[PDB]
DNA sequence: ATCTACATGCATCGGATGTATATATCTGACACGTGCCTGGAGACTAGGGAGTAATCCCCTTGGCGGTTAAAACGCGGGGGACAGCGCGTACGTGCGTTTAAGCGGTGCTAGAGCTGTCTACGACCAATTGAGCGGCCTCGGCACCGGGATTCTCGATGGCGGCCGAT
DNA sequence: ATCGGCCGCCATCGAGAATCCCGGTGCCGAGGCCGCTCAATTGGTCGTAGACAGCTCTAGCACCGCTTAAACGCACGTACGCGCTGTCCCCCGCGTTTTAACCGCCAAGGGGATTACTCCCTAGTCTCCAGGCACGTGTCAGATATATACATCCGATGCATGTA
């Protein structure tokens, strides 16, 4: 009957994945997808095997920085949890909209 | 035009029901203000006041916090 | 005999030369220009790759990964002003945790 | 299949003039060699730019130096300016 | 006819992108937000790689095509090329 | 001594949508401002284009593609109409 | 005129000398600066209807740059294009938060 | 006496700066600061009128967009006064600063 | 070190309230007078790269525009 | 004690503010006309980039069976999100005095800029050979695994000081 | 009350789950090697970009002197900053069940990639000339001004409340 407090299985597991490089998106479900949304611009579209990598990448760096600034905007609300207000916020501030 | 006993009498049966060594909070006393005794809008204001005056005259005392904000405790 | 052993750079100043005449930057390239430019490169070239380096070796590793690239720029204050706007694949985050977040 | 060009030998060479003992592994090196590619792209489209301003139909060396103090930060752009200027000094000898 | 595979990213998944960014506690609507902001995101990209590819005549996407189009968009990436 | 500029030009344009309509001295510089900002950004990216796809003449082909890229979708529709409808005309007579 | 027969009021001539002279490319297509000279034409329209509405809206027969600024930002499309450029005497548009506001 | 409560007259100078295009940094002082800062990097340096203009448009610009999403981040934090606090947390978020 | 602080109170006060804050703290004032000061040596700083590359003792507009563009904030009006 | 008479909160009305609206008029910048000139259009020739068909062949898409790691679901509850008291004081507002900015003078001249001259430089080009890259193959650095070694996390447990209500 | 009594707050110890550090070992891929080849290099030639001297004459620097309007030191104080704390349910931990990613191998052909061949497209050159720009000269749209019209804002008065 052994059970963590709130607050530490989170942290060991940020720690972990930031030391980690590897990609932490299924890959499958990702080709899925690229494949319906880019089937909107175009229909039977071949997709090389690095181009499917590279677009993996690529998110998740966004995702990873927007999350860093997204936690920036939680922890000054002075809040430990993250809500959709900084992720509006931050993109705001970013410039994307 | 509700009828209910004295706001100085209202905070002091709610410090008595619940003994807690800590003492009994004034946000715990408006819960009991509204649901053993028939109270308006107004309630809250003025449980907020009656905080006020019997705090510096000695029938309450002080016990973690400041104000109407922290805890207190009925002086014997 | 070959230009870039004249210059006294590794990179290929000949290679400079033909990819400024064949770029579209002007109508007539300096003769001093690619010269310059190799030599730019290289210093800029063995920076990343020593801090990269340093890297390598503080894990206990010789062969340089993108892991080790991407330490060494983010880092380094001049290198992150500079590649700001560049995304290292496989690089992943250097471990940073707010200190507000961790319980005492 | 045809011969395409690359930077590969060149940075391998600078590799083991900064750690003789150090290797990279070949991801890494496609990271430094889109690196050297993007810094060329970036100084060159500046420097054109700069031919252009001043209404010149030829890219000295004088226009790779000033290209250099706007991109890079204040402690690289001193030391880069540096090594340039040394390197087309010894080229000019020869 | 849309097939939504962008419910094909986990909750988990996305609870692991943030830890990597660093954050210690996730809202529960972050999950969806993610998804939108995913789907906006590949939607612009793969729109300006998929014409330079179709400028190029081909019927495949290169990776150079995303290369291209995520340098336009502000964001370059090493590695793939370029 | 002599300098060229697009005054001329942009000032016709604003007389074909609005008759009554003048223009500050100032606000026309901000149009001249303008107008060179496209022409280097879409003439960049077209350079590129044609440099990419390893084409040594940049035509009307690779200015639509640069187009697409860079004006967003509804934007980036009506110009390429606009575009392709003046070249059919331009090669008419 | 070539101008005259493109049906493009934006000198394609100019264009074209500028293209050849301006490093893009060893050669320049015969129909790129006409393309070119009709999309700067509907840019310059878009951009010179909004202001000129702007123009009217503010009861001035003649445009001045605050017309300008408004026009873009108000523009969903114009805002995204320009969002990297700043409008010299423009100002801002104006936005007062409602948390502000007193109740 | 007439005296008004605070915030409302700056409410009013709210609209008022928001309405007017105006520069609202005096002109003389910050010539002066251009003067000061550009002898850094250069000495005897001479500068047209409508440089050092540029100069102040630019400027100005730029802090007005950061006050905006710097009263963002206030208002985020359930605030209605900005504090530097506010100020370096938009500077990190745009890239200028890390 | 010297005409940094002619950057008065009330100037400050007002590019506040266009950028539509109510109550402005006390340490802000010094705050901005920094950035600003980086800012303006940044610009400044390519600015005169510019100037010298051209052998000139005089900045041009030209000189700002260019600079303002190559720090990815372009300004129009001025010879853009 | 009861009667009178103060402190408190949320609408209604008041002058009194700065704002707005208007007519009239001062003005300088926008609008309009002309000679000047070199830049755009038209003619013409050359040639090389590119459209096109044919062929190659690398690689993208499509498939399936198993393992098992990842995900989804669920419940419990910890501690973080959140409004209020409130104490505190830093702001804003509004005066009078203070500072020097903006305006309007021309003088002086450093220094931008158009110009003519033609020399130093790099485009252009043909023959040349090695730098450098496509293919191939070894083997050692590294990803991986089992284990103990070690840091760290947190309920369990005894100790102790402040303060009720009970015996 | 003096109290045993008893809820609050405290610190070292003790699982016990997790990361770390060790060697051991298996394997993909870096690093050295080789032959094909296409591109760097060199020598030779002219045209013109450009380095640079001298002239034009604009525009930036400068002190001069007043005119208010913006800047300034101050007093008074009010709305809000912001820790403390109370209270409520959001979201972590995580066990159990469920789902499908991932592997691995590979079957098939769409189509990127290259080569080779035919020719339309575009720079260059030359002549011609008009669209466009520098410049002298105009007046109406609009900056400015003082007055009238009026939109907010906050003091001011009040039934409304139980108050001590």
């Amino acid at each position: 009957p052994h059970r963590y407090r709130p607050g530490t299985v989170a942290l060991r597991e940020i720690r972990r994945y930031q030391k980690s490089t590897e990609l932490l998106i299924r890959k499958l479900p990702f080709q899925r997808l690229v494949r319906e949304i880019a089937q909107d611009f175009k229909t039977d579209l071949r997709f090389q095997s690095s181009a499917v990598m590279a677009l993996q990448e690529a998110s998740e760096a966004y995702l990873v920085g927007l999350f860093e600034d997204t936690n920036l905007c939680a922890i000054h609300a002075k809040r430990v949890t993250i809500m959709p207000k900084d992720i509006q916020l931050a993109r705001r501030i970013r410039g994307e909209r | 035009s509700a009828s209910h006993p004295t706001y100085s009498e209202m905070i002091a049966a709610a410090i008595r029901a619940e003994k807690s060594r800590g003492g009994s909070s004034r946000q715990s006393i408006q819960k009991y203000i509204k649901s053993h005794y028939k109270v308006g809008h107004n309630a809250d204001l003025q449980i907020k006041l009656s905080i006020r005056r019997l705090l510096a005259a000695g029938v309450l005392k002080q016990t973690k916090g400041v104000g109407a904000s922290g805890s207190f405790r009925l002086a014997k | 005999k070959s230009r870039s052993n004249r210059a006294g750079l590794q990179f290929p100043v000949g290679r400079i030369h033909r990819l400024l005449r064949k770029g579209n930057y002007a109508e007539r390239v300096g003769a001093g220009a690619p010269v310059y430019l190799a030599a730019v490169m290289e210093y800029l070239a063995a920076e990343v790759l020593e801090l990269a380096g340093n890297a390598a070796r503080d894990n206990k590793k010789t062969r340089i990964i993108p892991r080790h690239l991407q330490l060494a720029i983010r880092n380094d204050e001049e290198l992150n002003k500079l590649l700001s706007g560049v995304t290292i694949a496989q690089g992943g985050v250097l471990p940073n945790i707010q200190a507000v977040l961790l319980p005492k | 299949r045809k011969r395409k060009e690359s930077y590969a030998i060149y940075i391998y060479k600078v590799l083991k003039q900064v750690h003789p003992d150090t290797g990279i592994s070949s991801k890494a090196m496609s990271i430094m060699n889109s690196f050297v590619n993007d810094i060329f792209e970036r100084i060159a489209a500046e420097a054109s730019r700069l031919a252009h301003y001043n209404k010149r139909s030829t890219i000295t060396s004088r226009e790779i130096q000033t290209a250099v103090r706007l991109l890079l930060p204040g402690e690289l752009a001193k030391h880069a300016v540096s090594e340039g200027t040394k390197a087309v000094t010894k080229y000019t000898s020869s | 006819v849309l097939r939504d595979n962008i419910q094909g990213i986990t909750k988990p998944a996305i609870r692991r992108l943030a830890r990597r960014g660093g954050v210690k506690r996730i809202s529960g609507l972050i999950y969806e937000e993610t998804r939108g902001v995913l789907k906006v995101f590949l939607e612009n990209v793969i729109r300006d790689a998929v014409t330079y590819t179709e400028h190029a005549k081909r019927k495949t996407v290169t990776a150079m095509d995303v290369v291209y189009a995520l340098k336009r968009q502000g964001r370059t990436l090493y590695g793939f090329g370029g």
